[PDB]
């Protein structure tokens, strides 16, 4: 029946933002799905899951490349120019929350899409040594660097170096070769 | 004599190989052979000679479909001075959980501690290994030494309960 | 971040009736990491008078800057 | 018919387990969580009236090498009534 | 007639195997040690193989005609192994194949009667290659950069170190 | 309130006598009230502390429990008509390191559980040493 | 001490071509050549390091691609034959050499998948039913993640093999064009 | 059944009779089939002088594509028909083609049982054992008197090459249970046979 | 002499001395116990409390209605194991004391739901593990110090493998090549057409 | 065998004899809720509240009084044993009866706890077992190997632990043959002797 | 087997790789710069580890710049 | 520590204390398993650790000459 469709709006946008989180976010704990069905009494006796499906379709067509807005429209108006077809202005709302969940979107995606372990932040430390058991007289500096892995959705590992004055020369000597690299494949 | 050599878990495969291509024997007929003579021995082995007695012995191998001069090999390997050796083998099938392979201690006297100036209190340290290859050490404070203790002497005397009544109720 | 000690004296053992060997034992609670770990020491008479004298080398060391 | 009583109710125990296997009746159901309280409760129970060696055998029964008499012996320590 | 066909030979093989009774482990002739268990069995691997080419260009003939190069089957130790290579080898080259000349449908052999060699595919996909490296030319100043703060790194030499230490100190423990 | 765990700390380890706490804490400035709440409570429960802290342990494993079973062997695969006694303890050790508990499943004969109990003796042999 | 194949002199003319080129089916995946074959010429922990020397070396002047001059430069202080030796291998298996590279590109990852192996039953009957007549893939897979080798086993029926193959299909649409 | 182009080309080759002979052809066939079987086998194979006056690069490609060939022929288990329709295809006479089929009748059997020795199992039990006891008492229990059932199963890891024993305790009812699942399962066996 | 829905064996002891007590009841309230045992094998769920009240009016204990429910399940499953059909059955429980009247009711309900019951039970039958789902990511790499240009790309999958129902998934990763990609795709569709001409 | 009681614990039954059988009958009441729902200290505190009544003694007695259930019920000890021992405490002969009844009406359930205390050993639960054939593989493609699955599934002190098994049909023959001896013995003359002269 | 200048790790050599993901099952236009790094590493026992971990482009100059200060800052004192 | 990422500079005191541990191989399976550790302390640690050290060192000659 043509409930809610032309009518409400609120459960649409709850119900988008709700996939949003469900999919995206990886926030599946406690979704508004088990209570805008007792809220809302609207749900079609026979045809309720199928047009779920439909919004799952949208979801995942903009999520292809992420085009111009200008671009969205013709594509929003072409699907949606048939039965049970989104508004003009139900279509520039949803054109909007794009926007408004553009970065947020794209980054859990890159972020639910690693494979390997990830730099979770770097906390260093520059020493100057004085002497030890035997020795008795050390002016040598060293650095100490301390790195955050971790894969997503696992607790994070850490790993602690040693450095003197040749081997930082060396490891900076490789990063500044990787930089020339990222330079020159430009063009 | 290689299905006897078998039964102490010596691996002898080759052997068997060899005789058989030596005697012209196919394999599914070797295996048969092989199958039937170790677990006719299996069984025979399992009773004391008190209860399986020879004459019994070879009235139930009685000639139908069997040679008369080989009961004599059968005797002589089941009634011969490897029977004990199987005995003594088949003894070490019946176990189902570690043994106790050594048991060291040392008994220390705490005189201080950090949370305590003077402590003054006797303690055990006890390691144990077992026989699955598994080392265990742990300490154990002198209540529950004792309680140990009192537990091992309980089951010391159940047992000798069991031993007597197991010839006075099963002798009648 | 925390440490404990106990000192005792052993009178006996598996295969010795009778010793007096004198011990010390050690917790040391170090961060290794966001989590926690505590490493369990022994310690004969003069390794542990060693280990004295070293710390007070190293005490020495440690103020002469500052 | 007397003697299913004490070891003839193969069958009905047979048909519970059976049952049992896939199945768990709601009183059972939280006896299980209910177990581990009735465990502690026993084991601290008994380590309320622990038999405690508070009495000692007098000094020189070493003579004994037996495994029927030194143990018998040996309880005598912790006074318990046998 | 497979589908019944396969089921009585099924039921021939389980028969047969029924037939044989159960012997111990350690009497066991290698036949049976494949019925009766599978303490033989090895597992699969791969490695790197490879073979002469029938390509007289020059220099690398002469290795490929050398001693040093050994006949491909028996460059690994274990037979295992070379089967292994092999078949990979093979279905790798057929695989390569299929990406090449191949008599296929009339759809699919359209391209291959005009295909220049990795030439007339490459405008298609210098599109793609354009859209990698403008990517990657964004973010090299896109957001964080510009990075110079050549402030912080250089200014330390002048000044370099004003302070140090004396004699060796010690006191008394308290 | 670590303040005052640290005096109660402290009061244990010399295992003081309430009339030092009296004479010392209201030397450092404390209302004469809560020097009182400090002597009664240590007078009430004092030896308990020591006495619990005196059964403290460091090492990592402890042992807990103690349970043992008792069954008569028959026969098996490889024997029959038998009449032999066994027994089985079982030993909970506390892996405080791992804030767990494991098992250890025994078995023993009659000779076996013999030597244990000679070995029990003679460690007890050593601890009377100290009357 | 000039370039790291100096420790090489010590090695006649005449068995240089054996050592380099089982040097060189060692990297690409081969056996490498074994101490009683050359030892009286070099000394074990010492044999080590030149080995590597020459690994190491191989394959930095493959990875970088040097023209001509700049490689028969850097061996001028060397034995009159070892240079030409050095050279012609260079210029006879630079492609396995650059292959073995590309793969142990790969290998900056958690994990890489060594080998694997399918095998194909038909399931008869079974506990539940004696009608099942289901067709059963087991894939195997020994994948090698820190520093061991990890087998695993995946069962698939139909609908899970062809959902599988359709993924994979649509990375190969991307794959072949990415080439 | 799929073949690759230079395997081909191989074969296209192997047929000249200028390039190898009878003798030649038969050399190369064998010394295909020692490296293929023998786990001991060394650049020897082509240490043959009767071979020494072709290039070694046509022979070698012609050793691996003989080599490709028979053990596709074993994964497929193709027999007569086949392996002679392909050579007809790729213009033999009758002598080479009864000579390879001669060899490939002569030595089948040891490549049937190779190619399936390969893969991985579940692990394969052998044997198991028994204990009877008549349980009594426990420390918190003080009379029972009821019958346990001791198990053993001896088990062989394809994995690790190791003999790993599983031991469960049973009790008469779980023992019935048990013993009932394998006898189904051998009835399903036995009717599986019967069809 | 021997029955078949059992297997063509003996009909055991247990399902006997039990059918009996199954007998003691109202064959109204078995249509509606029946239904409620066949829902919980069909995954529907069980009501405990419905089945004791439905039986409360016999006043039958703990070990009465256990064999009950027991039976029910065990002869139904047996039943359905061998495609056998109500008529057979019914006869098949009259030879077994179960009073024909008992027998029809049973088979009311019996012979109206045995293909959900015989779908389901091959859905979940015997299994080790299952792919649950699959994802892929593609690389292409530009540069790298061990060699200064590669220009070839790269395959990462990950497969999602359930062990068991109502358990955790284990993840599966792997790094994979371009060659072992394209020949483990290979290889898999050569096992689909070998495994697709069984039907 | 017999319950001659421990002097220590004799003198922490004194508060009942001093107490009429009306809070006997709740104080044994309250050793079968802290059997079963276990035991809060905090009722002493309402049976404070409600009775003024001081709560060391109150949990000396109930404390006391379930010891003695306890070790009534771990032997099975009969009536005459439990009335000929608990003649020593000089309480009333109804209180001695009702002390009896419900220890007798309270055995099975408390041995049934009691059960739970022994070392915890694997156990049997289910067996599940599925037969296939192999008919390819990645070097053959036309075989015939049929093997028999089995999932074997034991319980640990509570956990469920499943374990992934194969075998063939000779060595499931053996499995069965063995087995088969293994519950045969139970009915021979020795484990009869055993079994019946011992109870 | 003492030695002071190691104390916890020194890694023993250092490479990378320079690539972008290109598609994904979720999303066919990724398309995002990325850089890997591959670390090998010995303890006090001899031994070597492997380490292996991915970042972005951002990273990696904080990476570099953190560095490149760690150098000077060495330098001076 | 003469600097770091959150201070461009300081000049504060440190220790790094190393220990050689060796295990019971029976403890650890087959493997000898002697292991390294590292603690990084500070002042008012090793001020903690000395005195505590001092007051063990204290009774134990108290009780020698006692």
């Amino acid at each position: 029946m043509a409930a809610g469709e032309l009518e409400g709006g609120k459960p649409l946008s709850g119900l988008l933002n709700a996939l949003a989180q469900d999919t995206f976010h990886g926030y599946p704990g406690i979704t508004e799905e088990l209570l805008r069905s007792q809220l809302y009494p609207e749900v079609p006796p026979e045809e309720f899951r199928p047009f779920l499906a439909k919004m799952r379709g949208i979801l995942k067509s903009i999520a292809s490349a992420d085009m111009d807005f200008n671009q969205l429209e013709a594509f929003l108006t072409a699907q949606t120019k048939k039965q049970g077809g989104i508004t003009s202005d139900q279509a520039a709302v949803i054109s909007k929350f794009w926007k408004s969940h553009k970065t947020k979107i794209r980054e859990s995606l890159m972020n639910q899409s690693r494979w390997n372990s990830g730099l979770r932040g770097l906390s260093w430390r520059v020493d100057g040594k004085s002497q030890s058991r035997h020795s008795a007289q050390i002016h040598t500096p060293v650095a100490i660097i301390e790195l955050e892995l971790g894969k997503y959705g696992q607790e994070s590992e850490f790993l602690c170096l040693e450095f003197d004055e040749v081997k930082v020369n060396q490891i900076l000597k490789t990063l500044s070769e990787v930089e020339e690299s990222i330079s020159t494949l430009i063009s | 004599k290689f299905v006897v050599s078998s039964l102490q878990g010596e691996d002898c495969r080759e052997a068997v190989q060899r005789l058989g291509v030596s005697a012209n024997l196919p394999e599914e007929q070797l295996g048969a052979l092989l199958a039937g003579m170790h677990t006719l021995l299996q069984q025979a082995l399992r009773l004391p000679p008190t209860s399986l007695k020879p004459d019994t012995f070879r009235d139930q191998l009685q000639e139908l479909c069997i040679p008369q001069d080989l009961v004599g090999d059968l005797a002589s390997v089941v009634f011969g001075s490897q029977r004990p050796l199987l005995d003594s083998v088949a003894q070490q099938q019946g176990a189902w959980l570690p043994h106790v392979a050594d048991f060291r201690w040392r008994v220390d006297v705490a005189i201080s501690t950090s949370a305590l100036a003077r402590s003054l209190q006797p303690s055990v340290l006890m390691q144990l290994k077992l026989s699955d290859g598994s080392a265990y050490r742990f300490e154990v404070p002198t209540a529950k030494f004792q309680e140990l203790r009192y537990s091992v002497a309980l089951v010391l005397k159940e047992m000798a309960d069991l031993e007597k009544r197991c010839e006075r109720r099963l002798q009648d | 971040i925390d440490m404990e000690w106990k000192f005792g004296v052993t009178s006996g053992s598996s295969e010795l009736e009778k010793v007096g060997s004198i011990f010390l034992q050690l917790k040391l609670v170090v961060k290794k990491g966001n989590q926690t770990e505590n490493v369990y020491i022994e310690l004969t008479l003069p390794q542990f008078y060693s280990f004295l004298h070293e710390m007070e080398r190293v005490r020495t060391s440690m103020e002469c800057f500052c | 018919i007397e003697t299913k009583e004490e070891m003839g109710d193969y069958i009905r125990s047979y048909s519970v387990s059976q049952f049992q296997k896939t199945y768990s009746l709601p009183e059972d159901d939280d006896f299980i969580k209910r177990k581990e309280k009735a465990i502690k409760t026993v084991v601290d129970l008994s380590e309320v009236y622990k038999p405690r060696r508070k009495y000692k055998r007098h000094q020189g029964a070493e003579e004994l090498l037996d495994e029927e008499s030194r143990i018998h012996a040996t309880l005598l320590e912790y006074g318990r009534r046998y | 007639g497979d589908s019944a066909i396969l089921l009585r030979a099924i039921g021939s093989q389980i028969r047969d195997q029924l037939a044989l009774p159960w012997v111990p482990p350690h009497l066991r002739t290698p036949k049976l040690q494949h019925l009766q268990g599978s303490a033989l069995q090895k597992p699969f691997h791969a490695s790197r193989l490879v073979v002469p080419e029938l390509s007289s260009r020059g220099e690398p003939r002469e290795f490929q005609a050398s001693p040093l190069l050994l006949p491909v089957p028996t460059q690994v130790p274990q037979p295992v192994g070379r089967v292994a290579s092999l078949l990979e080898h093979h279905a790798l080259q057929l695989c390569q194949q299929t990406g090449r000349d191949r008599p296929g449908d009339e759809d699919w052999v359209h391209r291959t009667s005009r295909l220049p060699p990795q030439e007339d595919t490459r405008a298609q996909r210098q599109r793609l290659q354009k859209q990698l490296t403008e990517h990657l030319r964004q973010s090299w100043g896109l957001l964080g950069a510009p990075i110079q703060a050549r402030d912080l790194g250089e200014l330390l030499q002048a000044w370099g170190a004003g302070a140090k230490t004396g004699a060796p100190k010690g006191s008394r423990f308290t | 309130l670590e303040t005052i765990s640290f005096i109660l700390e402290q009061a244990v380890y010399h295992n003081v006598k309430p009339a030092a706490l009296q004479q010392q804490l209201e030397n450092i400035h404390l209302r004469q009230d809560k020097a009182e709440a400090f002597v009664n409570t240590w007078s009430s429960m004092g030896q308990e502390t020591v006495e619990k802290f005196r059964q403290r342990i460091l090492a990592p494993c402890k042992l807990e429990t103690v349970g043992w079973q008792l069954n008569l062997q028959m026969a098996h695969s490889a024997q029959a008509k038998l009449k032999s006694p066994q027994a089985v303890l079982q030993l909970g050790v506390n892996n405080e390191d791992s804030k767990s508990l494991e098992k250890v499943l025994v078995e023993f004969s009659h000779k076996e559980l013999f030597d244990f109990y000679n070995k029990l003796e003679t460690i007890q042999a050593q601890l009377d040493s100290l009357t | 001490e000039g370039t790291p194949l100096w420790r090489l002199q010590k090695l006649p003319a005449e068995l240089g071509p054996q050592l380099l080129h089982k040097i060189i089916d060692g990297i690409c995946g081969r056996a490498y050549p074994v101490y009683q074959d050359y030892h009286t010429v070099w000394e074990s922990e010492e044999w080590m390091h030149v080995l590597e020397d020459i690994a190491k070396f191989f394959k930095a002047i493959v990875g970088k691609n040097l023209p001509d001059e700049e490689i028969f430069q850097q061996l001028n202080q060397l034995n009159s034959l070892h240079q030409e030796t050095i050279m012609k291998c260079v210029k006879s298996r630079k492609d396995e050499i650059k292959q073995a590279l590309s793969r142990e590109i790969v290998a900056i990852s958690s994990a890489q998948l060594q080998d694997f192996d399918w095998q194909v039953k038909l399931a008869l009957s079974s506990d539940k039913i004696a009608a099942l007549r289901m067709p059963l893939l087991s894939l195997h897979l020994d994948v090698k993640e820190n520093g061991e080798v990890k087998p695993y086993s995946i069962e698939m029926s139909r609908e899970e093999l062809q959902n599988l193959i359709q993924s994979l299909e649509a990375a190969n649409k991307v794959v072949l064009q990415l080439k | 059944m799929e073949l690759s182009e230079s395997v081909q080309k191989g074969f296209q080759m192997l047929a000249d009779p200028r390039s190898f002979d009878s003798n030649a052809f038969t050399l190369l066939l064998r010394a295909a089939f020692q490296s293929l079987l023998d786990a001991q086998a060394d650049e020897a194979v082509l240490d043959h002088p009767d071979l020494k006056h072709i290039d070694p690069v046509v022979l070698k490609h012609c050793h691996a594509a003989a080599a490709t060939y028979i053990l596709e022929a074993g994964k497929h288990r193709a027999d007569k028909s086949t392996l002679s329709t392909y050579l007809e295809d790729c213009k033999f006479d009758r002598e080479r083609i009864e000579l390879f089929c001669t060899e490939y009748q002569n030595n089948k059997n040891s490549l049937e049982i190779l190619l399936g020795s390969i893969g991985r199992s579940l692990p394969h039990i052998t044997d198991v054992s028994w204990r009877l006891e008549y349980q009594i008492k426990t420390n918190q229990l003080h009379r029972m008197y009821r019958p346990a059932y001791l198990v053993t199963l001896s088990v062989q890891n394809t994995d690790s090459p190791s003999y790993p024993e599983i031991s469960f305790s049973c009790s008469m009812e779980q023992l019935q249970d048990l013993v009932g699942k394998l006898k189904d399962a051998s009835k399903s066996l036995e009717r599986a046979t019967q069809l | 002499m021997r029955f078949r829905f059992c297997g063509d064996l003996d009909c055991p002891d247990w399902v006997l001395a039990e059918i009996s007590t199954l007998a003691k009841m109202s064959s109204v309230k078995l249509r509606l116990l029946c239904s409620q045992v066949l829902k919980e094998l069909l995954g529907q769920g069980i009501d405990y409390e419905k089945i004791l009240k439905l039986t409360a009016d016999a006043k039958f204990e703990s070990g009465d209605v256990k064999a009950t429910v027991a039976v029910l399940s065990f002869i139904l499953s047996s039943a359905a194991k061998h495609s056998v059909d109500g008529e057979s059955l019914s006869s098949e429980l009259q030879q077994l004391g179960l009073p024909k009247e008992h027998a029809a009711s049973l088979c009311r309900c019996y012979e109206e739901k045995q293909s959900p019951l015989q779908k389901h039970l091959r859905v979940c039958s015997l299994r080790m593990n299952r792919l649950a789902g699959v994802g892929w990511r593609v690389d292409y790499t530009l540069s790298s110090s061990l060699l200064q240009s590669v220009e070839e790309p790269m395959v990462h999958l990950r497969l999602e493998v359930a062990a068991a129902p109502g358990t955790p998934a284990q993840p599966v990763a792997m790094s994979l090549s371009a060659d072992k990609f394209q020949v483990l795709l290979a290889e898999l569709k050569q096992a689909q057409t070998l495994m697709s001409s069984l039907g | 065998m017999l319950l001659e009681l421990s002097e220590e614990h004799k003198e922490h039954l004194a508060f009942l004899p001093q107490v009429d059988s009306a809070v006997v009958a709740e104080f044994g009441r309250i050793a079968v809720e802290f059997l079963r729902r276990g035991a809060n200290p905090k009722i002493y505190e309402g049976a404070a509240r409600k009775l003024n009544v001081s709560s060391d003694t109150v949990q000396h007695g109930v404390e006391g009084l379930t010891y003695l259930l306890t070790e009534s019920s771990k032997l099975m000890i009969s009536e005459l044993d439990f009335q000929d021992s608990v003649f020593v405490l000089g309480f009333s002969e109804e209180l001695n009866k009702l002390l009896l009844q419900l220890y007798l009406d309270n055995r099975k359930e408390i041995r049934t706890i009691l059960s739970e205390l022994a070392p915890s050993l694997p156990s049997y639960h289910n067996l599940e077992w599925r037969l296939d054939v192999q008919l390819a593989s990645r070097s053959l493609r036309q075989q015939i190997k049929p093997a028999v699955t089995i999932k074997l599934h034991l319980n640990q002190n509570g956990d469920h632990n499943t374990k992934v098994l194969q075998t063939d049909p000779a060595t499931l023959l053996h499995l069965v043959q063995q087995l088969e001896q293994a519950l045969e013995e139970m009915k021979t003359n020795h484990c009869r002797r055993v079994v019946r002269n011992i109870k | 087997l003492d030695a002071k200048s190691d104390v916890t790790n020194q890694l023993v050599d250092f490479q990378w790789k320079l690539g972008m993901a290109v598609s994904s099952d979720t999303c066919r236009s990724l398309k995002y710069p990325y850089v890997a790094v591959m670390l090998k590493v010995a303890d006090h026992s001899g031994q070597v580890k492997t380490k292996c971990f991915e970042m972005t482009i951002p990273q990696f100059q904080n990476f570099y710049r953190q560095f490149k200060e760690i150098a000077a800052v060495i330098e001076t004192v | 520590k003469t600097s770091s990422d959150s201070i461009s500079r300081m000049a504060v005191p440190t220790c790094l204390l190393q220990m050689k541990i060796q295990e019971d191989p029976s403890l650890c399976g087959d493997k000898p398993s002697i292991s390294a550790v590292t603690v990084e302390l500070s002042k008012e640690t090793l001020d903690t650790m000395l005195d505590g050290l001092g007051r063990i060192r204290d009774q134990l000659s108290a009780v020698a000459s006692k």
